[PDB]
């Protein structure tokens, strides 16, 4: 809710693709495509593990470590995040996924990351927090 | 190059077992850069498509499946079975089928964010 430019997020962890070459891969609608099919193939699963991590968003850009906040597993700094996708599963449970997409510094690779939400509350306030990062860094 | 396609509708779907007689099926042929626009504009003319496997002639040819919403109980020859074979498989792997018939990336889409830095 309006307005903050830092916060915290239990969430789950659905998995990611790591270091594509490129696949001409096209805004939102590829991009949650490609994940149908990567878990049609069993390279995500259809549902993540039980165990909970902290999402931090801030102006540095999203963290993320475990619920005990001992180990961070990623930092997926604000200048190299591409695009950050909110979607329903579509499977019954209604869950809601968020999809990251991010670049490496000399924008030569892609990389998806994919977590599960609580709600969709919990995903549309983690998008509205992103999006105020950038708007506040963009000045 | 050459392509296959075997369209299915329901009549379930979230079902433990699999039942051939709650499925229904329509092989159309096509040959070749954008696949998934390729096959669905040809469909439609005439949810997804779904690589299945290739099958060796003794040079290959490709099996693909569209979900949808004449009776597979009641029902070329190395393509049905083993469709039949591939279904009976994956409705015990959960979440599965219903993961194939689910609606399309923009019938889901809920928020979009870009980042400014990544313009034009
Ligand atoms: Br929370
Ligand atoms: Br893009
Ligand atoms: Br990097």
């Amino acid at each position: 809710n309006n307005s903050d430019t830092c916060a915290e997020f239990r969430i789950k962890y659905v998995g990611a693709i790591e270091k594509l070459k490129l696949s001409g891969l096209e805004g939102p609608l590829d991009l949650i495509n490609y994940i149908d099919v990567a878990q049609q193939d069993g390279k995500l699963p259809f549902v993540p593990p039980e165990e909970e991590f902290i999402m931090g968003v801030s102006k540095y850009g999203i963290k993320v470590s475990t619920s005990d906040q001992y180990d961070v597993l990623h930092r997926h700094a604000l200048y190299l995040i591409i695009r950050m996708v909110c979607y329903d599963d579509g499977l019954g449970a209604g869950k809601s996924l968020l999809a990251l997409k991010t670049t490496d510094a000399s924008n030569e690779e892609y990389s998806l990351w994919v977590y599960q939400c609580n709600s969709l509350e919990q995903a549309q306030a983690i998008c509205k927090v992103l999006s105020t990062a950038f708007d506040s860094v963009l000045t | 190059e050459d392509a296959y396609v075997a369209v299915i509708r329901p009549k379930s779907l979230n079902s433990r077992e699999y039942r051939a007689k709650s499925y229904e099926i329509l092989l159309l042929e096509t040959k070749l850069s954008e696949i998934t626009q390729g096959i669905l504009d040809y469909v439609v003319e005439t949810k997804r498509v779904v690589l299945m496997k290739k099958f060796p002639l003794d040079r290959e040819a490709s099996l693909f499946i569209v979900p949808s919403v004449y009776c597979l109980q009641d029902i070329t020859a190395r393509m049905l079975i083993a469709l039949d074979k591939w279904l009976d498989e994956r409705h015990a792997q959960s979440h599965f089928i219903p993961a194939l018939f689910r609606p399309s990336p923009l019938e889901r889409i809920k928020t979009n964010v870009i980042n400014p830095a990544y313009a034009t």
